[PDB]
């Protein structure tokens, strides 16, 4: 069972260089090429260039000859990209991954946003439905988690219990900040009586809100 | 690594090279010159899906196996990977064997664009041999 | 040399037993093609290797075929499990891939259920106004959102957010916010959220009434 296990993800500001790792298990790390991958919403996958461990050789796609650099670790097994004078369009997900007649597994991606933007907790608020709304057979509830930075924030209702009826939108992006709602449905007559609660976290700051929906 | 000129010429000369089917060592010299810069660790990524590796930048879909390239042959029967050696063995041997395919040293792009027809004898040209 | 690869449909949908096909033209000629499946929040699989082989977990009902600067991925009888996005790729001195073709489920149309609320008490408190709307679990994907303040069509400080296709119902859902300023929002008595979707010639609309 071959495995490539990339490093977490990183937050870089514009002009700074990063480095992320491929530690690699289950074969003869020497033998095989591991090349890498960049993904951005809307720009598809680009092939970026790959290493073949102990050899030191490499090969870089035209685009990103001066961008990447691959270095690797055999003591450990472990491959390097290395990402220099970093600007926001290199934010998004980079893959390791091995392509060959034996195997073909990728890594999990790497998530790097590039910006100058500074970690900030975001504003929990509830949503309920207005005092005049006509009650129908279902309720629909939210929660509104505004002002944050950067990705990502995890949601849940009444601490995971609420787990169907539940949308939570993806997060969108403006002047530097990410704005998400989370929608759950319920049955008319058991809102307020049981008690709904959105759950919000957000790792970056360290921090947990639970947000009570009210009338 | 890469090689020096002359440090190359001789570790050819050493190993059989000049001369060999026809081919003066200038031959050997100004071939590894154009296609990897003397440099033993060179790989460049074909259209087939293939790659050339080494300081003689040979081709994995004929002569090694490195285990990707569609329609494999490893004629020279040797992984791709062992000809990246700071040591020319292997690249050495292999060539012998690509020379003697029917087509001389014309399976060699850069030599044949860049040696071919030229005074090849200036590649080891001030090299004590 | 930058070789470009198109793929079509960009977008389609299916229903589970159909046959489904999907191309990838490049702008030169290539020896091979091979493809990847990525499915929302995981990384890209190789799906098909060397134009037609299979890659190890690959399905039978997937097939690959072509040459020159068109090719082709086939699913024989459509799976549940294979909506997702195909990227094909051409592995030459410098790979490309190309810009995916998105394999939906298709199923029977489903009216939005759309919800207005007003702004918490808590975001007027500091300043702000978010007016939000839900539409929630509809069929097809296309749908159109109008904001009005006091009748009047609202078009800045709109910012939408559309769902995954849902793994249990397969339908789509939107999130639209209209952001104010608590001075401006208070300035203004009604606010409305118009749905308009193909289930319908007449949009659903959703309104309330600060005052």
């Amino acid at each position: 069972e071959v495995q490539l296990q990339q490093s977490g993800a990183e937050l870089m500001k514009p002009g700074a260089s990063v480095k992320i790792s491929c530690k690699a298990s289950g074969y003869t790390f020497s033998d095989y090429w591991i090349e890498w991958v960049k993904q951005r919403p809307g720009h598809g996958l680009e092939w970026i260039g790959e290493i073949l461990p102990g050899s030191g050789s490499t090969n870089y796609h035209e685009r990103f000859k001066g961008k990447a650099t691959f270095t690797a670790d055999t003591s450990s097994s472990t491959a390097y990209m290395q990402l220099n004078s970093l600007t926001s369009e290199d934010s998004g997900v980079y893959y390791c991954l091995h392509g060959n007649y034996d195997f073909d597994g990728w890594g999990q991606g790497t998530t790097l946003t590039v910006s100058s933007a500074k970690t900030t907790p975001p504003s929990v608020y509830p949503l309920a439905p207005g005092s005049a709304a006509q009650t129908n057979s279902m309720v629909t509830l939210g929660c509104l988690v505004k002002g944050y930075f950067p990705e990502p924030v995890t949601v849940t209702w009444n601490s995971g219990s609420l787990s169907s009826g539940v949308h939570t939108f993806p997060a969108v992006l403006q002047s530097d900040l990410y704005t998400l709602s989370s929608s759950v449905t319920v049955p008319s007559s058991t809102w307020p009586s049981e008690t709904v609660t959105c759950n919000v976290a957000h790792p970056a700051s360290s921090t947990k809100v639970d947000k009570k929906i009210l009338d | 690594k890469v090689f020096g000129r002359c440090e190359l010429a001789a570790a050819m000369k050493r190993h059989g090279l000049d001369n060999y089917r026809g081919y003066s060592l200038g031959n050997w010299v100004c071939a590894a010159k154009f296609e990897s810069n003397f440099n033993t660790q060179a790989t460049n990524r074909n259209t087939d899906g293939s790659t050339d590796y080494g300081i003689l930048q040979i081709n994995s879909r004929w002569w090694c196996n490195d285990g990707r390239t569609p329609g494999s042959r490893n004629l020279c029967n040797i992984p791709c990977s062992a000809l990246l050696s700071s040591d020319i063995t292997a690249s050495v041997n292999c060539a012998k064997k690509i020379v003697s395919d029917g087509n001389g040293m014309n399976a060699w792009v850069a030599w044949r664009n860049r040696c071919k027809g030229t005074d090849v004898q200036a590649w080891i040209r001030g090299c004590r041999l | 040399m930058d070789i470009v690869l198109t793929q079509s449909p960009a977008i389609m949908s299916a229903s589970p037993g159909e046959k489904v096909t999907m191309t990838c033209s490049a702008s030169s000629s290539v020896n091979y093609m091979y493809w990847y499946q990525q499915k929302s929040g995981t990384s890209p699989k190789r799906w098909i290797y060397d134009t037609s082989k299979l890659a190890s977990g690959v399905p039978v009902r997937f097939s690959g075929s072509g040459s020159g600067t068109s090719y082709s991925l086939t699913i024989s009888s459509m799976e549940t499990e294979d909506a997702a996005t195909y990227y094909c790729q051409q592995w030459g001195r410098n790979p490309t891939f190309g810009g995916g073709t998105k394999l939906e489920i298709k199923r029977a149309d489903a009216a939005p259920t759309v919800s207005i609320f007003p702004p918490s008490s808590e975001q007027l408190t500091s300043g702000g106004a978010s007016v939000v709307c839900f539409l929630n679990n509809f069929y097809p994907k296309d749908i159109n959102v109008k904001w009005k303040i006091d009748g009047s069509e609202r078009q800045n400080g709109v910012l939408n957010s559309w769902t995954d296709q849902d793994s249990k119902d397969s339908t789509y859902s939107m999130s639209s916010t209209l952001t104010l300023t608590k001075d401006e929002y208070e300035r203004h008595n009604s606010y409305t959220c118009e749905a308009t979707h193909k289930t319908s010639t007449s949009p659903i609309v959703k309104s309330f009434n600060r005052n």
